[PDB]
RNA sequence: UGAGGUAGUAGGUUGUAU
DNA sequence: ATACAACCTACTACCT
């Protein structure tokens, strides 16, 4: 006997200053916010890798349907959505020879054969951005899938062919940072899922149902990286700013550290976006520890502060802190010590980790999306993923979890705190969706945590998405 | 003024949906069948009344499902009667948007026109279009995307939204009805090493710096320490507990934090040695221990006709639940629903990779409504009494076994 | 690593008080 | 260094 309360689905914002609950929708719709002109591509691999993505990239122009237009609405081709060119004739490629894949891969260290294979693409991608006339938006890396599959963390090579992270995207990505280059990392089973098959004869990877949504999470992304506006919210608050905290381990350190990383969302005076990387991930030395020093933590606040205040000129409000985990008496009186009497700071626990599944008695489908349970003023339960009336299935697989949102220092109504974080579910510019269960600044904030942390060092590194996502 | 747009009806939606909405966003009146989530009594002769009075272009959709469909035929004739009355050459502007009816397969009605090319881009066909519009002057107002907008959230949302409804869902929470009147500390001393195993008595039992936590009775112990029998009740801190889950106990003693964990930890314990009583097979995972039922133990696997056990491809699968208690934010069992995996009816696999593997293969046709009705027939069948079961705790708790509802104002239309 | 979701497996920390 | 509860991350495998 318990009373659920229900909040209303967010708004994003297209074209024409015309609002959609769906980015698809919208997207194909209205259009995007940004006006760019096309999308010159560089692509590196094998001579198989650039035919595969030549086929891909024509292929994209087309429309492509789901099984179900209604569940999963179908891609009407890049350039009637995004109204901008993005082609196989603005291909630049560079070659990436099968013998220099070979003479790297087999190795018995994992960590040797990763350093090597990162290198070998990346100094190729280094020197045609340094040495080369033609100027590219994202550089496509079509790695073959043995690689994948050789070069994860836990990867074992089998005996019969036989600092920085074990792991190829996250090295690949770190140790393109100085140079600042959007690049998108394809599989070469991803874009040709058709020739992959397996011993019975069938792909390994069946896109036959979801070809067009495949084609539309790729066309965002690309469209993101090359330096597009999708989509952006509506109907939020100004002088707010929403923070992002996430820890992560370094393992690359002789001493394991935890560097706590974040992500910045507001608004500007030109009634736009910012949503960008606040990070020089700051280092816990105590090992299994996730509080920051109150050093680090003045740091962390002034930085956030100053780059408000340089974007607007005025102190905000209000301030958020969204975190998965619980801020102590240490970290909180260190961050009361910078912020100004005018501003409020009010830090919140986001988890996943209370098992409260709610079963809905009167069919097969699962509870509604949006429906909260109001534990008390400062505990709440919210549904951010489950059955979605627009496309008529829900974003789980079996029963969705609940997202257990507690406002754990300061104060705010926390029904204000649930409308924050389901409008912010709306901001995943990695895919092409509804809206996903994790707000989008810790969802980020832990992308750009996972970078920053599979390197030994590096310098102030950029604050833009489209660098890391 | 108006745009006819030509097509068949359930095979063309969706570039038809798309133009449509395209060129209202434009500032072009369009008449499409499917703009029209109501349709009236008279179809066929308010169609003909609008090709012969009121549209100044006829759009055909030309596709492998549009070249002899009937309607579409007729409208094509009626549409070039009325090309006929008002001279007007170019009245008729097919468009070719299917890959698999070739150029040459096209109808006589329109195999002798100028043909707009979809099939490569879409985006190059509409701006064909509106380039022809624009050099033919076909009228058109100024462009307003409000206009789509608004046709949109008509016509192909409005059964696609949530309604006002009065819903009731169960949950995984069992409330803890009733209470032991108060908690006891037995200052035991000594007791021969305070009964080292402590996990391993009846009774649910912890040590504290010199006292044993526990709900029963001091004597109950004497049938695993000896010397129990001669210790006295005097030594005895009553606590009431009722006054506990309210936070009301102060002082350097014990705090009311460490009493609700010590609860919890007694709670967990009696609930483990209660279902080791009840005769259930026990799995351990990572963190945590489940509780599941073999092959032939149920008559036929059926208890209230909901199915416990099952046969998935050569391995038997048993439905398991693990459990907790907590006080945050009421006394609550919290209880999750597991998958486990024999080879035989009474039997276990090793691997856990191929359990995982096993589990994620089932998981992905079962749904909420077997989820639930599994769930409560392993809550019901672990019951007691009507509507309750106890845990042995002389004292005892009951935990309910019917899950805590909660209720809902709103809901959708399946 | 197109992307989410659901699970499982390891490890560690914290006021305790043996 | 044991037991417990209460919070934390890293790393896979599978479905759509
Ligand atoms: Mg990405």
């Amino acid at each position: 006997m318990k009373e659920l309360i229900y909040i209303e689905e967010p708004k994003i914002l297209f074209a024409h200053g015309q609002k959609c609950t769906d980015a698809r929708d919208g997207l194909a719709l209205f259009g995007p916010l940004n006006n760019l002109y096309g999308i010159k591509s560089g692509v590196i691999g094998t001579k198989q890798g650039l035919k595969i993505f030549r086929d891909y990239l024509d292929h994209i122009q087309k429309p492509i349907y789901n099984s179900n237009s209604i569940t999963r609405p179908m891609f009407p081709g890049f350039e009637a959505v995004f109204d901008c060119k993005w082609e196989s004739t603005g291909i630049t490629f560079k070659e990436v020879t099968n013998e220099d894949i070979g003479k790297f891969l087999y190795n018995s260290s994992t960590h040797k054969r990763t350093y090597d294979l990162v290198s070998l693409f990346i100094d190729k991608i280094i020197s045609a951005n340094k040495n080369e006339d033609e100027n590219v938006d994202v550089w496509f890396v079509i790695v073959p899938d043995e690689i994948y599959k050789y070069c994860r963390p836990n990867s074992v090579l089998p005996k019969e062919m036989v600092n920085y992270d074990a792991q190829f995207h996250d090295q690949f990505k770190a140790r393109l940072l100085k140079h600042t280059i959007p690049t998108q990392i394809f599989r070469e089973s991803t874009l040709a899922w058709r020739d992959f098959k397996n011993a019975f004869g069938l792909p390994i990877r069946d896109f036959s149902k979801i070809e067009g949504h495949l084609a539309w999470t790729i066309s965002t992304a690309a469209f993101y990286k090359a330096g597009g506006k999708p989509w952006k919210l509506s109907d939020v608050r100004n002088g707010v700013c929403y923070l992002g905290l996430v820890y992560k381990k370094v393992e690359k350190s002789k001493n394991p550290r935890n560097a706590c990383c974040a992500a910045q969302m507001f608004l500007d005076n030109g009634d736009g976006t910012v949503f960008k990387g606040e990070v020089g991930p700051w280092y816990n030395p105590k090992n299994g520890q996730y509080h920051l020093e109150p050093k680090e933590a003045k740091a962390l606040l002034s930085q956030s502060l100053q780059s408000y205040k340089e974007q607007i000129g005025e102190y905000p409000k209000e301030v958020f802190i969204h975190a998965k985990t619980r801020f102590n008496h240490q970290e909180w009186d260190a961050f009361l010590e910078v912020t100004p009497k005018e501003t409020n700071l009010v830090g919140v626990t986001i988890s996943k980790t209370k098992p409260l599944k709610l079963y809905k008695t009167e069919g097969d489908y699962t509870i509604l999306r949006g429906n909260a349970y109001v534990v008390n003023e400062r505990s709440a339960f919210l549904w951010t993923v489950g059955y979605v009336p627009k496309i008529q299935t829900a974003l789980s697989m079996e029963v969705p979890n609940p997202l257990f949102i507690e406002i754990n220092k300061g104060e705010a109504d926390i029904k204000q705190v649930l409308k924050d974080i389901l409008s912010l579910t709306k901001l995943n510019y990695n895919a092409c969706i509804f809206a996903d269960g994790e707000p989008v600044t810790l969802r980020f904030a832990d992308k750009i945590g996972e970078i920053l942390t599979a390197s030994t060092d590096i310098k102030t590194p950029p604050l833009a998405f489209k660098y890391y996502i | 003024n108006k745009i006819f747009i030509s097509h068949a009806t359930p095979d063309d939606n969706d570039f038809t949906r798309w133009l449509a909405l395209k060129l209202i966003g434009l500032g072009y009146e369009v008449w499409c069948d499917i703009l029209f989530l109501d349709k009236g009594v008279d179809f066929w002769s308010n169609i003909e009344k609008v090709i012969r009075e009121d549209t100044c272009k006829f759009l055909l959709v030309s596709s492998s499902y549009s070249n002899q469909r009937e309607g579409v035929l007729k409208e094509l004739a009626v549409a070039a009667k009325v090309k006929k009355q008002l001279k007007d050459d170019k009245f008729i502007i097919p468009l070719a948007i299917d890959e698999q009816l070739s150029y040459d397969d096209i109808n006589i009605d329109i195999v002798r026109l100028n043909a707009i090319d979809f099939k490569m881009s879409w985006a190059r066909g509409l701006k064909d279009i509106l380039e022809a519009f624009e050099k033919q002057k076909v009228p058109k107002e100024v462009a307003d995307a409000s206009k789509s907008n608004l046709l949109y959230q008509q016509i192909f949302l409005h059964d696609k939204s949530v309604i006002e409804k009065e819903e009731i869902y169960d949950s995984n929470w069992l409330s803890i009805l009733s209470f032991p009147e108060e908690l006891r500390f037995h200052e035991y001393n000594w007791m021969l090493p305070k009964r080292f195993d402590v996990r391993e008595l009846t009774f649910p039992a912890v040590r504290y710096k010199n006292y044993l936590c526990t709900f029963a009775w001091a004597y109950d112990f004497t049938y695993h320490l000896p010397k129990t029998e001669t210790y006295h009740k005097s030594k005895t801190i009553r606590i009431p507990t009722e006054e506990i889950l309210s936070g009301s106990y102060d002082s350097n003693f014990i705090r009311n934090a460490e009493c609700k964990r010590l609860i919890v930890q007694l709670l967990n314990k009696a609930f483990e040695l209660r279902m080791k009583d009840k005769e259930v097979q026990e799995y351990e995972m990572s963190n945590k221990t489940a509780y599941w039922l073999e092959k032939g133990k149920l008559e036929k696997d059926k208890f209230e006709k909901t199915m416990l056990v099952g046969k998935q491809k050569d391995k038997n699968w048993h439905f398991a639940i693990s459990g907790a208690s907590k006080l945050y934010p009421f006394p609550v069992l919290m209880i999750s629903s597991h998958i486990f995996f024999t080879a035989d009816g009474k039997k276990l696999i090793d691997s856990s990779s191929v359990q995982h593997s096993s589990r994620r293969r089932q998981g992905k046709n079962w749904w909420n409504n077997t989820w639930r009705t599994k769930l409560l027939a392993f809550i019901k069948y672990l019951s007691d009494d009507d509507t309750s079961f106890y845990l042995e705790m002389e004292e005892k708790v009951f935990v309910s076994n019917e899950p805590v509802k909660f209720k809902g104002n709103v809901s959708y239309n399946i």
